[PDB]
């Protein structure tokens, strides 16, 4: 639960707050982070 | 147990056991 | 370029080598062209001065964790520290 | 002529000491057994990367 | 915003000023679409987004500068202007 | 330990060699692909 306030090197950590600064050309790039870094949060959790 | 015992730096560090 | 000082955890720069650690004297014998050596895993464990052409070991400075020993804080409020694996001097 | 290397044209490739190991590099080197020229006595000859060179005499 | 943008002396880069702006309504339309300005660009927040999002606090600089010299007003780079007298923190969330 | 000395896609392997030839904002950048790299190698290590 708590790996859902981290930024992974994003402007936010809200997505309707990544939305609402960087939009799809920039989102593309920070959407994409937070992406990145959500996954390997779940996958840590599923492997233990 | 003699012959037994005679056939078998940066953020790392190892623990010694609890019991000698 | 400037002195050298031993057995002190410095920020050491030979050449270009750049590092940080506790430099003392050794018991090596280079090969007259080789300027430093380096370990299995290949961390450098030691180096060449290029002045006085005296080869030097190299070993990095203390490091550690630090656990708290409590007798319960239900119990009381003293605490025991334990530095682990450090010499009693260096704390 | 044309002769056989056996072990020949081995370099320290670096400035690096070592102690009782067993270390491995990539690097130019003369493959081991190889077609040497032999001259006796001379040309031009090519370059193309690097060159091993021996001689003898006293 | 207004009269900022129409205030009839501004300083010089290493005299540059803030007018302290909060507590108003802020309208991009025009400033967005005056068809005037040869250099609008910014960062952090999309330019079509501001028209929406509210702010907590808001700063507005000026200075007058070298016309080459625009680009040196950006995080991340160097210029003589930008290196002595007004750089940005990278972690800039206005418009230029 | 012999993970320390790879570039990931980076300008070299020392921290002292990206923060002495680039301005901060383009270290950032080549300090991530490091962090990167090195978290991924130390949390396989841990899963095995
Ligand atoms: C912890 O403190 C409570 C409150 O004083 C006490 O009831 C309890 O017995 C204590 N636990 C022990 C002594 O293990
Ligand atoms: C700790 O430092 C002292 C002081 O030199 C030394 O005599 C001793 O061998 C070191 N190690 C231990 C385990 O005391
Ligand atoms: C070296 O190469 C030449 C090329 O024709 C060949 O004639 C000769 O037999 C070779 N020598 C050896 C030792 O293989
Ligand atoms: C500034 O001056 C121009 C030129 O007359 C005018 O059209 C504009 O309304 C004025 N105010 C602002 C906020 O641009």
């Amino acid at each position: 639960v708590k790996q859902l306030s981290s930024n992974f090197g994003a402007i936010s950590s809200v997505l309707n707050d990544i939305l609402s600064r960087l939009d799809p050309p920039e989102a593309e790039v920070q959407i994409d982070r937070l992406i990145t870094g959500r996954l390997q949060s779940l996958q840590t959790y599923v492997t233990q | 147990e003699d012959l037994l015992f005679n056939k078998v730096f940066n953020g790392l560090t190892v623990l010694p056991p609890l019991l000698t | 370029s400037t002195n050298l000082v031993k057995n002190k955890c410095v920020n050491f720069n030979f050449n270009g080598l750049t590092g940080t650690g506790v430099l003392t004297e050794s018991n090596k014998k280079f090969l007259p062209f080789q300027q430093f050596g380096r370990d299995i895993a290949d961390t450098t464990d030691a180096v060449r001065d290029p002045q006085t052409l005296e080869i030097l070991d190299i070993t990095p400075c203390s490091f550690g964790g630090v656990s708290v020993i409590t007798p319960g804080t239900n119990t009381s409020n003293q605490v025991a520290v334990l530095y682990q694996d450090v010499n009693c001097t260096e704390v | 002529a044309y002769t056989n290397s056996f072990t020949r044209g081995v370099y320290y490739p670096d400035k690096v000491f070592r102690s009782s190991v067993l270390h491995s590099t990539q690097d130019l080197f003369l493959p081991f057994f190889s077609n040497v020229t032999w001259f006796h006595a001379n040309p031009v000859l090519p370059f193309n990367d690097g060159v091993y060179f021996a001689s003898t005499e006293k | 915003f207004g009269e900022v943008f129409n205030a009839t002396r501004f300083a010089s880069v290493y005299a540059w000023n803030r007018k302290r702006i909060s507590n108003c309504v802020a309208d991009y339309s025009v400033l967005y679409n005056s068809a005037s300005f040869s250099t609008f660009k910014c960062y952090g927040v999309s330019p079509t987004k501001l028209n929406d999002l509210c702010f907590t606090n808001v700063y507005a600089d000026s200075f007058v500068i070298r016309g080459d010299e625009v680009r040196q007003i950006a995080p991340g780079q160097t210029g003589k202007i930008a290196d002595y007298n007004y750089k940005l923190p990278d972690d800039f969330t206005g418009c230029v």
